[PDB]
């Protein structure tokens, strides 16, 4: 039964595993589309001092 | 700013070094400059109420404490702090090289300063989230703590901590980066 | 079925009467069968396979443990990288 379980457990573990490194790919996917936003925020702003 | 930042800084990685140093040698450069731009820079209320000014007839906003762009750049996921961790975890790896003299003095006193300025976005956090949620621009910064644990993109995990903790191995052969690194 | 194939038909030569005896004053009938034991050189035997087992029971629970500190390791990564 510990054999059962440690298995199990080692699912779990890998699968929390994977996720922390996927939400990490979201959070730089996130900051490479926060950059191009203020390359769009640039241009607005050149716009209303122009 | 603008212009060292966005132009030299964050493109210094791109630009093809002749000599080798000179990659080094422009990060230490840019990285003085900053530095001392943010070791001035006191949080004051003053920073976070947009100053109007009437500059050529219309109403621009007056620059805040001038670290404060620095900070908002430090306090979130900005290329600049990628790049400080980037350049941070290469120093690293060349250290752990145990390689003689290319480039090295710039590159210790690179990431020497690199290490100053992290301890003073430490330094003036506190203060600086203080007064920030007393004038509650939008803008939401993260204390530097849950930044460090930042999953590193090489590492594809948080060794940014454990990264800056390697070079306490080199102590014996750099006693600089140990000191601010125990710092 | 083999195990009514085995059990029966009495065994090396111990006398019937005290092999269906201890068929049925077997307890975990299913997770046992009476295996015939003969003195003390026999009992040197059963100590002999209780040792060989407790070396593969040792050995299957750190492997258990060698999982468990990897999924813990990893674990902490993970919940390390979440934060993140």
């Amino acid at each position: 039964t510990l054999h059962r379980e440690m298995e199990k457990v080692k699912l779990d573990q890998k699968r929390l595993d994977q996720e922390l490194d996927f939400i990490l790919s979201q959070q730089k996917e996130l900051e490479d589309l926060l950059t191009p936003l203020e390359e769009s925020v640039k241009e607005q702003s050149g716009t209303i001092y122009l | 700013l603008q212009f060292l930042r966005d132009t030299v800084f964050l493109r210094y990685r791109t630009r093809a070094y002749r000599r080798a140093a000179e990659k080094w040698e422009v990060a230490e450069a840019v990285l003085d400059v900053f530095y001392k731009l943010l070791k001035d820079y006191e949080p004051q209320p003053e920073d976070f109420v947009d100053q109007y000014v009437e500059l050529q007839g219309e109403e621009r906003v007056a620059f805040k404490p001038p670290g404060f762009s620095l900070m908002h750049h430090l306090l979130n996921e900005s290329p600049m702090l990628e790049l400080c961790l980037s350049l941070m975890e290469e120093g690293v790896t060349q250290l752990d090289t145990y390689a003689p003299f290319p480039g090295k003095k710039h590159l210790e006193k690179a990431v020497a300063y690199c290490f100053m300025l992290l301890n003073l976005t430490l330094q003036k956090e506190n203060r600086f989230m203080d007064l920030l949620r007393e004038s509650h621009l939008s803008m939401i910064v993260t204390p530097l703590e849950q930044l460090l644990q930042g999953i590193n993109p090489r590492s594809k995990k948080a060794d940014n901590v454990v990264n800056i903790a390697r070079y306490l191995c080199h102590g014996n052969s750099n006693a600089e980066l140990a000191f601010e690194s125990a710092k | 079925v083999q195990i009514k194939q085995l059990i029966q038909n009495p065994l090396s030569g111990v006398d019937p009467i005290i092999w269906e005896q201890a068929k049925v004053d077997n307890p975990d009938p299913e997770r046992l069968i009476p295996v015939p034991m003969i003195g003390f050189k026999e009992l040197l035997r059963r100590l002999e396979v209780q040792d060989q087992m407790t070396k593969q029971h040792q050995s299957r629970l750190d492997i258990i443990s060698e999982d468990i500190g990897e999924l813990q390791k990893n674990q902490t990564t993970t919940m390390a990288k979440i934060g993140q």
